């Protein structure tokens, strides 16, 4: 009931980010939503004395048809004062469920002097009327201070469930609660239904699990007949992997390509060449040497489009030091829409990153800036938004992860 | 009759900055006499109030004769206070576009300019608006004044005023959804499709509603001249536009970009000045000679957008709901870059038109595009980037966008294999480019004024020139791969354009990459030849 004093970081003004265009349906949904939040006192209209702004738009979460208000607090979160633990068990758990606990934030007042920086604008079509300007009175969904400030209340609500179930790992990131287990889904959902019940006894009606390899092994072909082209591709892949792995050698394989030969011609492997290829296999079976996570440095996520709905990704902090690699093969929403697939890949990769390290990575997207910025909000279903940059030059490496 | 007050808008100065302390300029006795007369009337009207000696702030006041009508006009120069006043959320950054307006049967104008001086200024801020009328012969203390209302020329006045008018009109617009109200200058524009009797009645209700806040309305005519447009009841168009060895002064005209929104086929690619410059090699569009008007928006009909390729990285589009009646038109210029193709540019035009249409009509239009469905499918399924264009249909209006070549995914059986390499000396700018093949074909060409990158491209060109219709090419040039894998159809480098022209003639091309200096036999032999 007593607000926590919050201030921006030293030497930084409040956010002043342009509101981007919205469709009529999203504007109509945002009006209905904000009209009701106004009556509930969560937000209040503001005047021209407020120069600050944060973009707003609308989404439909997974398996629901109801519009939800999403605010892009990325700029405010950067400039918000760092407010002063990550469970390594969450990644190791067999099954983790994700719960939207954001509505809980709306029962906590926001510091009076800080409300000015939560200002948002509902745009008008064709600029025909002025924008509807609001600011928050309660803790906003998507703000980094909202979990921080609410943490004191959250532990109190969850200590009963935690004592009753100690094997359950519980983790909170933004509006999301991550609840891990090693039990069966039916009882998992039963314990999950139990957690919601505690939440109803002050909330909304995602099932995920870890996969086998953290870093997917590099694999080489096993053939009985090698063409010149097969051996050229292999030498290329091994030269690339030699930037990651120490003792990769290609001399005995490159020697087979001696002469000016037709690409489709079969070349039998020499005994020296078979041994070299086997030693490289052995090298690639071991882990990468000296790969550490540093919480100070940013995480970097790279995505390649491999075609036919397949996508590859690598998370790292230093080049050739992969903390995780993976491959996403099917996106149900879009066999005809590359951008929907990419957007769902970014969301899956961010979720995994939240589980493993408890922070989102910076993405390098295989897309032109203008195409991505036009369409990603149409397919976004998460309450957080990561950072991203754009790759304009085709990487030669796409082959090596294929 | 009690009048509801206009709630003041709390204003503050920027943090750490204090108010203005500028020097009042010496005035002529005639000007001082003119200012004293004005301010006494303004004071009698409540717009300003005389202040005592306590206020330490001052803003200079000037007098300008208005068209020598034997009358003077007061001018207070708030430039300094504006620099020290807080920032505001201005709301006029985007103007409505006429093509987004809906047709209306009746549209009435009302004068609400009297409301500007009816909007109060924050009490605690008035002391910062102080100004001094100098005394005759400087023998008395000048008359001191401060503002009680939003001053003309102050930073906050435009934003505070509109936000005040909107707060006033909200009950009326909510309770009368059968009407629309737009605010331009000192006049309000109210439109409706009701019978002329009901429309005039509701205007009387608006005048009554404004009278509650004391705003009093007096007792134009279509077409309306607004923001460089002409707004007729059934059509809209731009206001007239106007254009020698003096063209050297500027390319600010040129302003055909403003015309481009309704006049089709306008081009501005002359790109001169890419303060005195030569001009040559240009075409007068001269399509501005004949009048062209746009239509208003009917939300019950579909929105359509058709794009045409005009050449030289230029694209033109029309947005319409019914055939041959255009809501608006426009153009798109290719982005500055070294290599490009038509499919990427058409994709960027689609995205530009999409966002503009969201702005103006709140929805994406259906597209008609000069590209075959099969062409687009081949493109996006094989393009290394993710791409997408919204719902669209093919229109057979040449020039048609097409794919000009497609590289093979696998080596070609029975096609000759060309191993190419190129190298140059950084100091002499001399180099070699060449190939060796599986059939024993060879070439090495000596080159002057070249780089390692140009020799790598030239070697690929040689293999393409001297090969049959089907050919396998092995290079170690990551630079050449990055270029060809981006599928350019045109380039700024004439060497890339020549490779493109050779690729268009081939039936099958497989381009394979190998690492350099690793002993790949064909690459090793040609590398020794070209690095000599
Ligand atoms: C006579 C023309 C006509 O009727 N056009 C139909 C569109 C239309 C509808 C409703 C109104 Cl209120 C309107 O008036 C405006 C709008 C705007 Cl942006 C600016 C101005 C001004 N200066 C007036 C226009």
């Amino acid at each position: 009931i007593e607000t926590v004093p919050v201030k921006l970081k030293p030497g930084m003004d409040g956010p002043k980010v342009k509101q981007w265009p919205l469709t009529e349906e999203k504007i109509k949904a945002l009006v209905e939503i904000c009209t009701e939040m106004e009556k509930e006192g969560k937000i209040s209209k503001i005047g021209p004395e407020n120069p600050y702004n944060t973009p707003v738009f609308a989404i439909k979460k997974k398996d629901s048809t109801k519009w939800r208000k999403l605010v892009d607090f990325r700029e405010l979160n950067k400039r918000t004062q760092d407010f002063w633990p990550h469970p390594a068990g969450l990644k190791k758990k067999k099954s983790v469920t994700v719960l939207d606990v954001g509505d809980a934030y709306f029962s906590v007042p926001l510091d009076e002097d800080f409300r000015k920086y939560t200002a948002f604008t509902i745009p008008s079509i064709n600029n025909e009327t002025p924008g509807i300007r609001y600011q928050y009175n309660v803790l906003p969904q998507g703000w980094k201070g909202s979990p921080a400030i609410f943490q004191s209340s959250m532990t109190k609500i969850l200590e009963p469930f935690k004592k009753q179930n100690p094997d359950i790992v519980i983790y909170q990131y933004m509006d999301d609660l991550y609840v891990g287990s090693d039990l069966e889904i039916g009882q998992h959902r039963t314990k999950i239904e139990e957690l919601r019940q505690h939440l109803l006894r002050w909330f909304l009606w995602y099932e995920l699990h870890p996969d086998k390899w953290t870093v997917q092994p590099i694999v080489l072909p096993e053939k009985d007949s090698w063409t010149v082209n097969d051996i050229q591709k292999l030498v290329g892949k091994l030269n690339w992997a030699s930037q990651i792995y120490p003792g990769i050698k290609v001399r005995q394989l490159s020697k087979l390509l001696r002469g000016t030969k037709a690409l489709t011609e079969v070349i039998p492997l020499t005994e020296e060449a078979e041994l070299e290829l086997a030693e490289n296999r052995e090298i690639l079976k071991e882990p990468v040497h000296g790969v550490y996570y540093d919480p100070s440095k940013d995480l970097i996520a790279e995505i390649q489009k491999q075609g036919q709905g397949q996508w590859t990704y690598q998370i790292y902090q230093e080049p050739f030091k992969n903390l995780k690699t993976g491959k996403y093969a099917r996106m149900r929403g879009a066999h005809t829409n590359d951008v929907k697939q990419l957007t769902e890949a970014v969301q899956k990769i961010t979720t995994e990153s939240i589980v493993i390290w408890g922070k989102t990575p910076k993405f390098k997207l295989p897309i032109q800036k203008e195409t991505w910025e036009t369409w990603w909000t149409e397919y976004w279903q998460a309450t957080w938004i990561p950072e991203w940059e754009f790759v304009n030059t085709p990487p030669l490496v796409k082959l090596w992860y294929q | 009759v009690p009048i509801s007050p206009i709630e003041t808008v709390p204003v503050k100065l920027k943090p750490g900055m204090d108010g203005p302390k500028v020097k009042q300029w010496p005035l002529t006795e005639e000007k001082i006499k003119a200012l004293v007369e004005i301010c006494t009337e303004m004071e009698k009207e409540g717009k300003i109030s005389k202040i005592g000696p306590e206020n330490p702030y001052n803003t200079p006041v000037f007098a300008i004769k208005k068209k020598d009508s034997t009358k003077w006009r007061k001018l207070v120069d708030f430039r300094e206070l504006n620099k020290r006043t807080q920032d505001f959320w201005e709301v006029q950054l985007g103007i409505p576009h006429p093509a987004g307006l809906k047709k209306k049967k009746s549209v009435t104008v009302l004068d609400v300019g009297d409301a500007y001086f009816s909007v109060p200024l924050d009490e605690d801020f008035r002391k910062y608006t102080a100004f001094t009328i100098p005394s005759i012969n400087n023998e008395t203390p000048g008359i001191r004044y401060q503002y009680n209302v939003l001053p003309q020329g102050w930073k906050g006045s435009p934003a505070i005023f509109q936000s005040s008018m909107t707060k006033i009109l909200e009950p009326f617009a909510a309770q009368n959804p059968d009407i629309v109200i737009y605010q331009y200058m000192d006049d309000l524009y109210v439109g409706s499709d009701l019978e002329i009797g009901q429309h005039r009645t509701k205007i009387e209700e608006l005048r009554q509603h404004l009278l509650r806040w004391g705003l009093t309305t007096p007792d134009k005519e279509p077409p309306f001249l607004w923001m460089g447009y002409e707004l007729h009841p059934d059509k809209w168009t731009v206001q007239p536009i106007v254009l020698k060895d003096s063209w050297t002064v500027n390319d600010i005209q040129g302003k055909l970009n403003w015309a481009s929104q309704i006049y089709p086929g306008i081009k501005v690619r002359q790109l001169s000045k890419l303060e005195e410059a030569e001009l040559e090699l240009a075409e007068n569009r001269e399509i501005l000679k004949e009048p062209v008007h746009g239509v208003y928006y009917d939300p019950s009909k579909d929105l359509i957008a058709e794009i045409q390729k005009q050449g030289q990285g230029q694209w033109t589009y029309q947005i319409y709901q019914e055939p041959f009646k255009n809501l608006k038109t426009g153009k798109y210029a290719r982005m500055r870059g070294a290599h490009t193709n038509d499919v990427k540019q058409l994709t960027e035009a689609v995205q530009k038109i999409t966002t503009e249409s969201i702005v103006i009509w709140g929805k994406t239009p259906k597209f008609k595009l000069p590209i075959q469905k099969e062409t687009w499918e081949t493109w996006w399924t094989e393009y290394w980037q993710a791409t997408w264009i919204p719902e669209w249909e093919f229109v057979n209006t040449p020039p048609l966008v097409k794919l000009w070549y497609q590289l093979e995914k696998e080596p070609i059986v029975g096609a000759e294999t060309f191993y190419v390499d190129g190298a140059a000396n950084r100091e002499t700018k001399l180099g070699k480019a060449g190939y060796v093949t599986n059939k024993g074909r060879q070439k090495v060409v000596p080159l002057t004024n070249t780089t390692n990158q140009k020799t790598e491209l030239q070697a690929i060109y040689l293999a393409l020139q001297d090969s049959g219709l089907e050919v396998n090419i092995v290079t170690d040039s990551q630079y050449a791969l990055g270029i060809i894998q981006a599928q350019p159809d045109k380039s700024e480098s004439e060497l890339v354009n020549q490779i493109i022209e050779q690729l268009i003639k081939k039936e099958k091309v497989y381009l394979a990459w190998v690492p350099a200096h690793k002993g790949i036999g064909g690459n090793e032999q040609v590398d020794k030849l070209v690095s000599a």
